[PDB]
């Protein structure tokens, strides 16, 4: 399915929202409910569907940051990232 | 919206 | 069981695992520079465990609405 | 260490 990435977020917009409160950047880590993740709540009003990152991993989502796997509600360690 | 959470779909 | 190494923003959070540093007034850092010091917990002999209100899969409540265990954080509303 | 991944007991 050909979706857009979701709103960027975090330090200098280097990160992509993976769900309302999860802002992960490839070279950043993942902010889950921190300040860095603020913009990610706006994605909820945008009427178009989005999906962040490529390599789809785990619980339902896809690799968000170095070895982390988040979907729209959870980030777990997962080295398959 | 997050594909997983979008209205209708 | 003690709360693990404090971490993050002026030590105002607590390690919930090697790369997971959460706090009421902070939220969670899963794998950021904030969560680098939690790796130190792995060379403390004493066992620790952060949080009080359990949830999920042997997770506690890391921060408002987030439930973390040693390898993952999840939105959990009753947290 | 993390209770989960210590030597635990």
């Amino acid at each position: 399915l050909e979706l857009r990435q979701c709103l960027p977020c975090g330090p200098g917009g280097k990160g992509r929202c993976f769900g309302p409160s999860i802002c992960c950047g490839d070279e950043l880590g993942c902010f889950v409910g921190t300040a860095e993740a603020l913009r990610c709540q706006e994605e909820n009003y945008l009427p178009s569907p989005c999906q962040s990152g490529q390599k789809p991993c785990g619980s339902g989502g896809r690799c968000a940051a170095a070895g982390i796997c988040c979907n729209d509600e959870s980030c777990v360690t997962e080295p398959e990232c | 919206c997050y594909i997983q959470n979008c209205p209708l779909g």
